[PDB]
């Protein structure tokens, strides 16, 4: 009955390069063919939604309802209204989700920590830390990337943002992609690619390697004492 | 808009124009608007023997006027010098204090107009002796000389077609070439 | 209506030093006369309950009933069970909650990651991270002392554990401290203490000062 | 007499942001019944088109009608094209714009290289020099950040993309940079964003600084005698 809206998240419309606008229902009884759809500020029909979710054991239908549309109007700050329409359903029920606004962008700093030398004594493995800190809203997609090519999201985890306690709007983040140390002590590119809003260019990289830092060595050895006198 | 030398002639240091932000308004900017004392090469190196005394003071007034319109709306167009972060390195300071004042409510080069007036740096080098009425326009006056919009045109034929006259007035071709 | 008492968390265990715990509850009817109640398998005397929440105008309302419970009997994991008695619903709503057993105790590591030098460089902050990494219990309670003393929660935010990406049964999490660039070049060696029940003494110390990580630039070999 | 469309580069689609389609009648006087309508495959032309352009003396005017279609939906080769029906040449005229797939799609490899050491010796000016290679379409964008805002695109010069000679199938761009040496050894960090078609990300930092090449390692031996 209850029907539920999402509206796509930064990682949504980033990842896939498209909007997906899906609109799933809960505690709703199941039946064969259950029709859904979005309406847009001038109400144009959707496209045809597919992949809805089977019959669950619970009794619970998911009617999903995904279309696809262009960002530019959904960042114009144009509003969507899901609409379900069914006979198990007493009545249609609306739900509007707009791009929220008002919100002050603020661009990320993307900080990339080495790991720990602790961490490379232990010979097992290495976090190379991602930082990225004081950036509004609290809607970030951060992505590693080595060599160019991007790293299965299994070895980086990313923790859901989080308010910064210096300034109420401002928020951050982390990313954190465990690589063993043989992976590391030979020189790696581990780029970690960081999407935002604010940015100039919606994304950001900062590469590290064994190299980057590493201050000058001098290694001054001068034998004076042939001087006798 | 013809930009004169202000481009090299302010010689900030490298906190203020630099991406680093200074640490606080009462010791860094401060000591590093100061930290300018190198604003006295015009009689310590060029304005030496090159021209009239008078002159090598009139240009330090010229650089004075600049500074002051760099920290608050000059006509530069460049990230260190106008919409630039060293504006913002003042902005973001004062700020963290509490906006206790504007860098253009205060500290506009108003409140503390003095610094040294660069004329530690004219006496460190040239070591000439400023005239009590040459001694005013090194530091604060009520004109601002309008924006750097008609100053920095002040400038332009103070030197860069004066002399050019003179030379004529002292090859028709290169007469001809100005 | 079930009471959705919630265990202490390691966190109140070592904040507060003492077992605090509460009964909040889904509700129907808004408003009832009686309160929480704590009951035991012993079937010990029920601990006094204070300061319960006003009534929920939306009809979820829920109710705090706090208890001191003895550490150890709480560590030996036996089931407690929230006892609440309302007009409405003469049955007690009887809930038990325990600390989960069966989990392997992994010793935290705990790794303090400067400050990276792009963000000394801008002299306007230096965020002090606590990297710890390894633990299997997914409770954790990160504290941060600086020169000794120990700094108020504000300061620093202690990111939620997750799932370790490689080990699955090991867990992470991370701890941002941000001080200004001025404190950071003093070497006030910022020092961050995790509480976690795998370690030795229960809190393990790891401390990072402006001078740690500096390799030796300058290796003059004086031989004669 | 013929219509010559414009497709907008990924150069003008990055910095404009959008997708604005236009298509330019060239050595043609303005007649009634001018149509204009953004036709694909599918054959819903129902954008809206605005500005139209007047005529000129020698006779080549836009007619221009802008829409916003999506990268996607275009890099899928819609082939838009604008009808045109004119009292001089009664058979309209189409003209598409699209994406040829035969082209294919190589990541560009960007490199930073930072200023000669011979240029800062001399104390005058430093030219940072961003190298863009291994991109088999001909449609870069170079933009140069400074302290993380963008540059007016006076102060650098793009090079126009050549073909490499030693790679067939790519192409190489260079976009040079000069700053003044009291800038450069200021420490500020010159970023070269590249925006190009291939690249995963659409778009790739390479970052430039006072101390990006040092010798990590000196090795002095002083040996100081008193005979020969
Ligand atoms: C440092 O210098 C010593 C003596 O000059 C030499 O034995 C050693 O190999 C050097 N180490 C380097 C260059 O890493
Ligand atoms: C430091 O110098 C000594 C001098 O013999 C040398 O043995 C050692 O390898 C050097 N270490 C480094 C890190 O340069």
């Amino acid at each position: 009955i209850r029907v539920f809206a999402i509206p796509p998240s930064f990682a949504s419309i980033f990842l896939t390069k498209s909007t997906k606008l899906t609109c799933l229902v809960t505690d709703l009884t199941t039946y064969d063919s259950v029709t859904i759809s979005w309406t847009r500020q001038n109400g144009e029909a959707v496209k045809t939604h597919t992949n809805i979710s089977e019959s669950h054991p619970n009794a619970t239908f998911s009617a999903v309802g995904e279309a696809s549309i262009c960002e530019d109007d959904w960042n114009s700050g144009e509003r969507f209204t899901c609409t379900v329409t069914h006979t198990d359903l007493p009545s249609p029920l609306k739900q509007t989700i707009s791009r929220p606004k008002g919100v002050a962008l603020h661009r990320p700093d993307v900080y990339l920590l080495p790991p720990a030398r602790e961490q490379l004594n232990l010979r097992e493995s290495a976090t190379i830390t991602c930082l990225v800190t004081g950036f509004s809203p609290a809607d970030v997609f951060v992505q590693w990337m080595q060599r160019g090519q991007p790293l299965s999201p299994e070895k980086y985890v990313t923790s859901a943002p989080m308010p910064e306690p210096q300034a109420p709007g401002r928020y951050f983040a982390h990313s954190i992609l465990t690589v063993s140390e043989e992976e590391w002590n030979t020189g790696e590119t581990y780029t970690c690619v960081v999407a935002h809003e604010a940015l100039p260019n919606r994304v950001t990289e900062r590469t590290v390697d064994k190299s980057t830092g590493k201050p000058t060595l001098y290694n001054v050895s001068l034998v004076m004492s042939d001087t006798a006198g | 808009v013809l930009i004169p030398p202000r481009r090299r002639q302010l010689c900030f240091s490298r906190i203020v124009r630099g991406p680093a932000n200074l640490r606080s308004l009462n010791e860094f900017k401060e000591e590093i608007l100061k930290g300018a004392q190198s604003e006295g090469k015009f009689l310590g190196n060029y304005y030496k023997e090159h021209k009239d005394k008078e002159k090598a003071l009139e240009a330090m007034k010229n650089s004075f006027y600049d500074y002051e319109d760099i920290i608050k709306g000059t006509d530069m167009l460049t990230n260190i010098e106008f919409k630039d972060i060293k504006i913002k390195l003042d902005r973001l300071l004062e700020k963290e204090t509490n906006n206790t004042k504007k860098a253009e409510d205060w500290w506009k080069t108003n409140k503390k107009s003095i610094w040294n007036a660069m004329l530690c740096g004219y006496k460190k080098s040239g070591n000439k002796i400023i005239d009590p009425s040459w001694c005013t326009i090194p530091t604060t006056e009520t004109p601002p000389q309008f924006l750097r919009w008609i100053k920095e045109w002040g400038t332009n034929v103070c030197i860069q077609k004066q002399e050019h006259k003179e030379y004529v007035k002292s090859c028709t071709s290169e007469i001809k070439k100005y």
